C-alpha cells in the first residue's frame, strides 16, 4: 500500500505533466460541480496520503457486487465453457451487501460554468468547450454522434 | 496591445459561472446595506469637512450680506 502510494503519486505527477487530461479534469471538475460527477478518478493527492487498508476494504466490500459485474469475453472463446468456468472459479463473489443496502446514483447537476488556468509559461493552451449530453440510453447519441462525425478531428499531422 | 500578449499570468485559476445559472441580485439589500456604509465609513472624513465649510461659509456670507444691507443704527442723527 505504501509502495503503491509512492506509485500513484509518481503517475500523479506524470499525469498533470500531459496537458488534456489536466483540461479534462477541469472541465469535468466546472461542469459538474458540487456532485460526485467533479471528482477525479485517481482523486486528490490528500485522500492518496491519508487512504488506509479500512477503507479500501470498505470500498472493496461496498462496490464488486455480483450484480454490478460483466464477465465479457470476445474471440476464439465457446460460451458454455465460458459458463461453466465462470460457475466454478468465479461463482458467488458476494451475493449479499451486509447491511440489506444498495447504493444509488443520485442525478447530477450540470453548471454552466467555466474555469482558467492561466499559465504562460507552457508553450501551447488547450480549451475544451461542451454542453450537457442526453446520457446512455438516450436515443439522440446516434444523432449526436453524427453531428460530431460531420465537424470531426483534426491535428497538425493530417496529410489532407 | 491585443489579448495574447497583456501581460504574463502564471498559476492563477479563474472559476466563474453562467448569468442564468446565478442571480442578478444576490442579497442586494442584507449585503448591500452593510457594504455602502462601509464605503461610506470609509470615504466620509475626506468630503463631508469640506462640503460643512462650504455651507458654513454659505450662510454666514448670507448673514453678513443681510446684515450688511440692513441699517446702520449709528445714524440716529
Amino acid at each position: 500500500i505504501e509502495k503503491e502510494r509512492d506509485v500513484i503519486l509518481r503517475e500523479m505527477q506524470e499525469n498533470d505533466a500531459s496537458m488534456q487530461n489536466v483540461v479534462f479534469d477541469y472541465l469535468h471538475a466546472t461542469a459538474f460541480q458540487g456532485t460526485p460527477l467533479a471528482q477525479a478518478v485517481e482523486g486528490p493527492s490528500e485522500n492518496v496520503r491519508r487512504l488506509s487498508r479500512t477503507d479500501l476494504t470498505d470500498y472493496l466490500n461496498r462496490h464488486y457486487k455480483a450484480p454490478r459485474m460483466v464477465l465479457a469475453a470476445a474471440g476464439g472463446v465457446e460460451h458454455q465453457q465460458l459458463l461453466d468456468l465462470a460457475q466454478k472459479h468465479l461463482s458467488s463473489v458476494s451475493r449479499v451487501y451486509e447491511e440489506d443496502a444498495v447504493p444509488g446514483l443520485t442525478p447530477c447537476r450540470f453548471t454552466g460554468s467555466e474555469i482558467r488556468h492561466r499559465d504562460d509559461a507552457l508553450p501551447l493552451a488547450h480549451v475544451a468547450i461542451a454542453v450537457e449530453g442526453p446520457g446512455w440510453a438516450n436515443p439522440d447519441n446516434v444523432t449526436l454522434q453524427v453531428a460530431n462525425a460531420i465537424i470531426g478531428h483534426y491535428d497538425c499531422t493530417y496529410g489532407g | 496591445r491585443e489579448f495574447g500578449n497583456l501581460a504574463r499570468i502564471r498559476h492563477v485559476i479563474s472559476y466563474s459561472l453562467s448569468p442564468f445559472e446565478q442571480r442578478a441580485f444576490p442579497s442586494y439589500f442584507s449585503k448591500g446595506i452593510p457594504n455602502v456604509l462601509r464605503r461610506t465609513r470609509e470615504r466620509i472624513l475626506r468630503v463631508a469637512p469640506p462640503f460643512v465649510v462650504v455651507y458654513l461659509i454659505y450662510t454666514w456670507g448670507n448673514q453678513e450680506f443681510e446684515q450688511s444691507k440692513r441699517k446702520n443704527p449709528a445714524m440716529y442723527e
